[PDB]
């Protein structure tokens, strides 16, 4: 769906890390080198980052049912 | 030991002794009982009816 | 929902009263998953408890008389044992005889039977746990089992 | 006082057949006076030792030489006169077999008492008028005392 | 039968993390320490979320519990507030809440990206962590046509309850790097890498060990979510568990005095 | 057991005057080996266990003598030694008629 | 529809009390103490600074169950010692040790900033 | 007036002599004890068992047709 806020196990704040981690995904900076580029450098909070599928993309291309 | 022949010793033992059994296929419990150098006190089928 | 068949369900079918089947003659209930390997391991023979780690087990023991027990070692610092503080949960003056899983078979006809190198023979006698270590064979269902006699 | 045994031995040898366990270990050793053999398992861990030591064995049933026969209970707080202030290693236990070389007529001539401390097994195997005082279900201290 | 002194200090002091030792002193003190910073240092967050209008694709709900998330500036106002549940007023008040509006739409073609900064604060000093290139926290993409408003309200609480309310990301703890103590048994030593803190040789796979050390120089990495600084929450979380057992003792001495 | 090993073991054998000394009281001995009524009834006892090892084979011909019963004798020998604190290193008091009657 | 509320592991209610004292029958010189709305926090720092006493003979902390929310402390003390003043004392040095630690803290951070 | 049965109480007898007496205990029925301020009925049930004072005789039914009569104060209660 959406970035979560927080990292499940550590708590860290890792919602504001999306945008950025796609930016430098784009400046062919790889995902291991992107991720401690943001300062991820636990592996539970690296998962969220690197294991999330944004959905909210998808349903977004859907007309609003109001105007 | 319990389809061995147990015998007891003069010195009241139970030595376990080892001779020759038959198993069969089919059943016909009275011919074959009734028949020379078989032992008729042991000899059981497992069919209940016969 | 009534008085009468509450007190015979208290009075004939109440769990503590069904320890032991009529089917085979053996206790149906049993230590089980993760207190009987935790039970093999914590009475081995090398387990030792610090002071306050003994004083926190005790805390959980309902049937203790409040009476900490003499340490099997003084006095290089006061060591219990696993053994020691089983011996404690053992209820009454219970007495049998159990061997291990892992326990050789030549070991009863040669020397050391009575002092068991493995510690593989299992002796409570007055109620506590002289020596051996528990397992499936002696915490379990098994006939003869310590929950067994117990019962 | 009270003193069930008393003799000094030296280890012969350490655990044979590997050993079982990372922390305690059986060790064999003979006597110099009595001529006695004792097997005796102790943890390394607190009290290492080594082949061909030297020790001193005070076997007692009490740690007081006024020979009250003390609680089996453990009370740090005591300001009484103990026989372990004097050892290094002391352990407690309780004395549960006495095997004999006696037949049907004739007496014992050779001991063994088998005393557990806590798990810990200890076969002490002389001679019949060394190991008087050992009886069933009796509650002994083993203080060791290791010398040069 | 007397306190022992204990002694501190840091080795790392950072706008993100501290990391100190502190020496002499029991497990059990440490360990009660470590507690309190996950547990039980006071922090604020939005805990009253009333929505007006929700025309996004995420659900009133959904919507109200990243809100909740959010961390929220609180260094010296949260000392001053008091909890909802004491607070003698009546309905919510300056000294026991922090009110927080929102109100956005989104009219033009582009997608809009709803994040921390469209959160209007009623307290100039009460705000999202974003206040001094990075980005801020995304709460909702809106579509053209969508909008959303709703206005919130912020209280005092600790982790215990929920965790939006834990002020800490992660509290790395460790004592005895080196197994003097052997509290833990490695079937084969060579295969552990050593720690961040351990003194030993290349050569040396674990420390010699002693019957008679007991466990001291217990070494603390605080990294703070942002809310509270991290030298900060150190002290609040010592004041609380002080105040904890004061209050504990006052409660025992009224018992007994009365008993 | 044996023929041999089963007389030598469950036989009250009251002709030796030191092993029976060994096991049992002064006050004892004298009266085994004097009362001849005392001896016979040993001997019948022991012919009464002749005659019920003799059924036993008849009944179970397989060896094993694993068998199930009400209360188990071992045990309750066990508990009282334990109880009674019977040490047995020395003469026993326990008279052996007192166990047959 | 069964889930507690989560203030229910903090909050007293009206007519709890924080902490109440039950004479152990068993031994001499023991007592029991039940602490409410409490956890493995206040336990455990209670316990420990306990054991250092030399005139403690037992201390030591359970909690009956994890779902609910309460503390036992059995404390048993030498006869010339009550129970209750071993408690208050390990309290009352445990405060103190806290507040020198704070201290501490605070003057060694002053010292980390240009020190 | 000869007795065959056995003068042990069973498991059932205990069960159902129990809960009939406990039950009369909560009709205001006469205690035959007395109860040291337990309120529930099945404890004063119990007492009265184990002191040997429930007015209540037990019908024993032999296969032939015939009965025994026994008091509860009659048989060996089994626990
Ligand atoms: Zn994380
Ligand atoms: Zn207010």
């Amino acid at each position: 769906m959406i970035i979560p806020v927080r990292c499940f196990t550590c708590g860290k704040i890792v919602g504001n890390k999306w945008e950025a981690y796609l930016g430098l995904l784009q400046a062919e900076y790889t995902e291991g080198d992107a991720l401690d580029a943001l300062g991820l450098k636990r592996y539970c909070c690296r998962r969220m980052l690197l294991a999330h599928v944004d959905l909210i993309e998808k349903l977004l291309n859907y007309a609003p049912l109001e105007k | 030991d319990n389809k061995k022949k147990i015998i007891i010793t003069e010195d009241g033992e139970f030595k376990a002794l080892q001779e020759w059994i038959l198993e069969t296929d089919g059943v016909s419990l009275m011919r074959v009982l009734s028949e020379k150098d078989v032992d008729p006190v042991r000899t059981t089928s497992n069919d209940i009816v016969e | 929902q009534s008085l009468e068949t509450r007190a015979e369900i208290q009075e004939l079918a109440m769990v503590p009263r069904m320890i032991v089947t009529p089917q085979s003659n053996r206790p149906v209930m049993g230590i089980v998953q993760d207190t009987l390997t935790a039970v093999r391991k914590f009475t081995k023979r090398d387990v030792f408890l610090e002071r306050g780690e003994v004083m926190n087990l005790l805390m959980f023991l309902s049937t203790w008389d409040g009476k900490v027990p003499q340490p099997a070692i003084l006095k290089p610092r006061p060591l219990w044992t696993g053994k020691q503080i089983f011996s404690l949960i053992i209820p009454g003056h219970i007495n049998c005889i159990r061997t291990h899983s892992t326990h050789p078979d030549d070991e009863d006809s040669g020397p050391y039977k009575h002092i068991s190198p493995g510690d593989t023979k299992v002796v409570v006698e007055n109620g506590e746990l002289i020596m051996g270590i528990l397992c499936k064979k002696s915490l379990g269902t098994s006939a003869g089992s310590l929950v067994h006699i117990s019962y | 006082a009270g003193i069930l045994f008393e003799d000094i031995f030296d280890v012969k040898d350490i655990d044979p057949e590997g050993k079982k366990f990372d922390r305690v270990s059986r060790l064999h050793c003979e006597s110099e006076s009595f001529k006695m053999d004792l097997i005796l398992d102790v943890n390394i861990q607190i009290y290492p030792v080594d082949l061909g030591d030297k020790f001193r064995l005070v076997i007692a049933s009490t740690l007081y030489e006024d020979g009250t026969l003390d609680d089996g209970e453990y009370n740090p707080t005591d300001d009484r006169p103990s026989r372990a202030d004097q050892f290094e290693y002391v352990m407690y236990g309780k004395v549960y077999r006495i095997e004999g070389d006696e037949t049907s007529t004739e007496a014992a001539t050779r001991l063994s008492a088998y005393v557990s401390y806590g798990g810990l097994l200890m076969r002490l195997q002389g001679d019949a008028n060394n190991l008087h005082g050992f009886e069933v279900d009796s509650r002994v201290y083993l203080l060791m005392k290791k010398l040069a | 039968p007397y306190a022992n002194q204990p002694t501190v200090r840091i080795t790392e002091l950072t706008d993100e993390n501290v990391k100190f030792i502190i020496e002499n002193t029991d497990l059990a003190v440490a360990n009660s320490i470590r507690r309190v910073f996950i547990a039980e240092v006071p922090i604020i967050a939005i805990d009253w979320v009333q929505i007006d209008a929700n025309s996004s694709v995420l659900h009133d709900e959904f919507i109200a519990h990243r809100l909740g998330l959010i961390p929220l500036i609180s260094d010296d106002i949260v000392d001053k507030l008091q909890y909802s549940r004491d607070c003698t007023c009546e309905e919510f008040c300056p000294e026991c809440s922090v009110e927080f509006t929102l109100d956005v739409r989104c009219n033009e073609d582009q997608t809009r990206h709803v994040t921390s900064r469209d959160l209007i604060s009623n307290s100039p000093r009460v705000i999202p962590v974003t206040s001094r290139e990075q980005d801020d926290i995304l709460i909702v993409k809106l579509r053209k046509g969508q909008e959303l408003r709703l206005r919130a309200y912020a209280k005092k609480g600790f982790g215990k309850e929920h965790a939006k309310w834990n002020p800490t990301a992660g509290v790395a703890f460790e004592y005895d790097p080196d197994n003097a103590l052997r509290h833990t048994v490695y079937p084969k030593p060579e295969e552990w890498p050593k720690s961040e803190y351990s003194e030993l040789d290349e050569d040396e796979s674990q420390a010699p060990y002693d019957p008679n050390g007991k466990p001291e120089r217990f070494y603390y990495n605080v990294e703070s979510c942002g809310s509270l600084r991290p030298e900060t929450i150190v002290l609040s979380a010592l004041s609380g568990l002080k105040k904890k057992l004061s209050d504990l003792q006052t409660q025992l001495s009224h018992e007994i005095q009365s008993d | 057991p044996s023929n041999k090993a089963f007389e030598k073991k469950f036989r009250f054998d009251y002709t030796n005057e030191r092993a029976l000394r060994r096991t049992l009281q002064e006050d004892l001995v004298k009266d085994v080996l004097s009362n001849a009524h005392i001896q016979n009834e040993l001997e019948r006892e022991f012919e009464r266990m002749r005659e019920d090892r003799e059924v036993l084979r008849v009944i179970f011909p397989t060896g094993d003598s694993k068998v199930v019963l009400p209360c188990n004798l071992l045990r309750m020998i066990w508990n009282a030694q334990k109880i009674f604190h019977i040490n047995p290193r020395l003469p026993s008091d326990l008279h052996p008629i007192k166990v047959v009657e | 529809m069964n889930a507690p509320p989560a203030f229910e592991s903090f909050l007293l209610f009206e007519g709890e009390k924080k902490i109440t004292i039950n004479k152990d029958t068993k031994v001499p010189n023991a007592c029991l103490f039940t602490i409410n709305k409490e956890d493995h926090t206040l336990g455990n720092i209670i316990k420990s600074q306990l054991l250092k006493d030399p005139q403690v003979l037992f201390a030591g902390y359970k909690v009956p169950h994890p779902l609910e929310h309460k503390i036992i402390i059995r404390v048993q003390t030498t006869p010339d010692y009550s129970p209750q003043e071993a408690f208050t004392n390990a309290i009352t040095d445990l405060i103190s040790e806290l507040s020198l630690l704070e201290e501490r803290f605070r003057v060694a951070i002053k010292d980390k900033q240009e020190g | 007036q000869k007795r065959i049965t056995t003068p042990y109480m069973t498991k059932y007898e205990r069960a159902r002599v129990l809960g009939t007496r406990a039950l009369q205990i909560a009709m205001c029925a006469p205690v035959m004890v007395e109860l040291e301020g337990e309120t529930d009925p099945l404890l004063i049930a119990m007492k009265e068992l184990k002191a040997r004072k429930i007015p209540i005789i037990i019908r024993r039914y032999l296969p032939d047709g015939s009965y025994e009569d026994w008091g509860v104060d009659e048989l060996i209660i089994t626990d």
